[PDB]
């Protein structure tokens, strides 16, 4: 649930 | 005709750079012409989707205004404009001689490949945009500014900061037109016609979303699925 997006956004 | 202010010159520098930095091989030299709908067509395309989505994510992150929003807002803004931006980015790379779009700065596709590759009528829409964008002679600042307008869209379902986001888009819209004024394109009613292209790009993004409601999901790259 937007886990990969969430990652790419925080990093 | 009002030309860009100094705070606006800096906002143009900010966006142009973030776009140039996230735009593949800014490329005509490093090309690779590719050869009910064959999932073999999917392979070449879904494999190039993730690097393209990522570049959009990277462009977003390099605009301070975007980084100032809550993550759940950033997610919604990136979902809503990713295909719109990948689509503008291919359309400005339409070559009327080959009649091709350049994806990821290297792969040259045709109307037919992209459509039978699974895009359907959205393929005709993107080719038509590219064809009609040839006489516009959009430079890297104009493209980056279109991208910021699509990104900063206040009407996306679920948004929390509708008011802040709208305020940012008004900003880019004014810098964009004052820069358009500064550039004096040899095309009539240039600013109006651009706003019409923005609607063409937003139709592309709404139809792609609708065409992704097709039956398995594990066959589709995972970032593609997270940006519908
Ligand atoms: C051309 C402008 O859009 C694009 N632009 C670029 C690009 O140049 N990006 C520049 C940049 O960001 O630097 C691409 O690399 C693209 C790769 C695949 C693609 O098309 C797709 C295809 C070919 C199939 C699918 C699908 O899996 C699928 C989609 C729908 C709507 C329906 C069904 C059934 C399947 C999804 C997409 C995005 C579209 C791309």
């Amino acid at each position: 649930e937007n886990a990969l997006l969430r990652y790419l956004l925080d990093k | 005709k009002p030309e860009p202010t100094d705070e606006e010159w800096e906002l143009i520098k900010t966006v142009t750079e973030a776009h140039v930095a996230t735009n593949a091989q800014g490329w005509k030299q490093k090309r690779k012409f590719l050869p009910k709908v064959d999932l073999e067509a999917f392979s070449h395309f879904t494999k190039i989707i993730t690097p393209a989505i990522t570049r959009v994510v990277d462009f977003a992150k390099k605009l301070p205004m975007f980084c100032e929003l809550p993550c759940e807002d950033q997610i919604i803004l990136l979902k809503g404009c990713c295909m719109e931006i990948m689509s503008l980015r291919a359309a400005v790379r339409y070559d009327p001689e080959s009649e091709t779009l350049t994806l990821n700065g290297e792969m040259a596709v045709t109307r037919g490949q992209l459509k039978n590759g699974g895009l359907g009528v959205v393929s005709d829409a993107i080719f038509d945009l590219g064809m009609s964008l040839s006489s516009f002679n959009l430079d890297d600042t104009e493209v980056a500014l279109l991208q910021a307008v699509l990104l900063m869209s206040s009407d996306r379902p679920g948004l929390a900061c509708v008011e802040r986001i709208e305020k940012y888009q008004d900003s880019f819209l004014l810098a964009f037109e004052h820069y358009i004024n500064y550039r004096k394109h040899h095309v009539t009613h240039f600013w109006p016609k651009l706003l019409m292209k923005v609607t063409d790009l937003r139709m592309i993004g709404a139809c792609h979303a609708s065409r992704f409601l097709h039956m398995p999901t594990e066959l589709f790259p995972p970032l593609f699925l997270e940006v519908f």
